RNA sequence: AGCCAGGAUGUUGGCUUAGAAGCAGCCAUCAUUUAAAGAAAGCGUAAUAGCUCACUGGUCGAGUCGGCCUGCGCGGAAGAU
């Protein structure tokens, strides 16, 4: 631990992502291994690049320190170990769905999917944020509904 | 800026000094300029913790006696021969 | 990938999957089959390149039939066939004599970007710098 | 057992314990390191 | 302080040696991925391997560390009617 000019930077990045972000999920790395975070590394890298950062910050004065500003409901998501996956450009694209599918491979746990603060709820694994660019499914029935 | 507190010595001598030292105090004196040498006692622990740092002795210090600040500089100091203790101190007016 | 058996990586010959002295029977004997190393590994080897060291990892448990898997080349050996001096030093580590290229060390690390944590593409090249300076090879940037 | 006037911790494992008014060094690791004061 | 994790790379640093891969030595004691990881403190070996440790991240949730001055006590402390 350094003094105060070192912890505040962790909180600075945390508050920057918490406020300037989007849908995010939770990954309770009670016993993190080498390939768990690696698979999540590829998972987040597909998100446009390096903006889906996930560090092992579960402290009340680290990750809960940036709760007062934005995401003011992480006090209940601040106990034992909660790796907040704050997002960045875009939307909820697949972080929730990908996390559910990765957490279902016995990768450590996620505190029963505690959840971040997008909606007006707490814990609800929704699949209504996958498709957000598709614009070619409305051009498949035009050359089959003309003869008849 | 070190600020020492002190009292004027009623009785001076060998026995008196010994008594002071027994009672966690120790004598000291101020001298310099036109003014007459002023004998005072000091609480020992405070001043030992003080004189530990080196700046005590280089810088100017303020002695409070009878509610009056005298600015002095530590000139000389008697130490106990085989203990981390102060027998006596010389202060010069500054 | 979430679980692993076991694995014995070793720089084997691509050109012909049939070595005696280097590996041969030591490349698999504990339930591994040496006859299934020259009917399937070569199948996925006439579509890329053949002749340089190609580590292999065999997925044999006890069911006698395994699933051969691929891997990647070493980054430390990437400054030998794609930089300059093959040895890399020549002399004890006291006097810098090695060298690298400035146009390089960016596209040679993109080939092995399947084993880099750096989520940025340029973040993978900064780790190459340290691996390219193992001895202290000073480059002409 | 060593029984000494001067008993000491000889390694990280060595621990000092008084039992029945006797300073004793007992070491989890090294048997040689167990001591007694006498 | 325990408790759960890591304790990596170049690398097994080179030699001289029979071998030397942290651990026979002799010597340099550097750099990388950085949360952190000693060219290595102990065990271990044919030597690797393997088992710890250093530091560090998590849990926990109030005191904690070891010097100084002095008081009283403990051991050191075995003899012959």
């Amino acid at each position: 631990m350094a003094l105060n000019l070192q912890d505040k930077q962790a909180i600075v990045a945390e508050v920057s992502e918490v406020a300037k972000g989007a849908l995010s999920a939770v990954v309770a790395d009670s016993r993190g291994v080498t390939v768990d975070k690696m698979t999540e590394l590829r998972k987040a890298g597909r998100e446009a690049g390096v903006y889906m950062r996930v560090v092992r910050n579960t402290l009340l004065r680290r990750a809960v320190e940036g709760t007062p500003f934005e995401c003011l409901k992480d006090a209940f998501v601040g106990p034992t170990l909660i790796a907040y996956s704050m997002e960045h450009p875009g939307a909820a694209a697949r972080l929730f769905k990908e996390f559910a599918k990765a957490n279902a491979k016995f990768e450590v746990k996620a505190a029963a999917f505690e959840g971040e603060l997008i909606p007006a709820s707490q814990i609800d694994r929704l699949a209504t944020l996958p498709t957000y660019e598709e614009a070619i499914a409305r051009l498949m029935a035009t050359m089959k509904e003309a003869s008849a | 800026m070190f600020t020492i507190n002190a009292e004027v010595r009623k009785e001076q001598g060998k026995g008196a000094s010994r008594r002071l030292r027994a009672a966690n105090k120790f004598p000291a004196i101020i001298y310099g300029g036109k003014e007459a040498p002023l004998a005072i006692e000091l609480d020992h622990d405070k001043v030992m913790n003080m004189q530990a740092k080196a700046e005590f002795y280089s810088e100017v210090l303020t002695i409070v006696v009878d509610g009056k600040e005298i600015k002095v500089k530590a000139q000389d100091v008697q130490r106990h021969p085989y203990k981390p203790k102060l027998q006596h101190i010389d202060f010069v007016r500054a | 990938a979430k679980k692993v058996q076991a694995y014995v990586k070793l720089q084997v010959a691509a050109g012909m999957a049939n070595p005696s002295p280097p590996v041969g029977p030591a490349l698999g004997q504990q339930g591994v089959n040496i006859m299934e190393f020259c009917k399937a590994f070569n199948a996925k080897t006439d579509s890329i390149e053949k002749g340089l060291p190609i580590p292999v990892v065999i997925t044999v448990y006890a069911d006698r039939s395994f699933t051969f898997v691929t891997k990647t080349p070493p980054a430390a050996v990437l400054l030998k066939k794609a930089a300059g001096i093959k040895s890399g030093s020549g002399k004890p580590n006291k006097d810098k004599v090695g060298k690298i290229s400035r146009a390089q060390l960016q596209e040679i690390a993109q080939t092995k970007a399947a084993d880099m944590t750096g989520a940025d593409i340029e973040a993978m090249t900064r780790s190459i710098e340290g691996t390219a300076r193992s001895m202290g090879l000073v480059v002409e940037d | 057992m060593k029984v000494r006037a001067s008993v000491k911790k000889l390694c990280r494992n060595c621990k000092i314990v008084k039992r029945d008014g006797v300073i004793r060094v007992i070491c989890s690791a090294e048997p040689k390191h167990k001591q007694r004061q006498g």
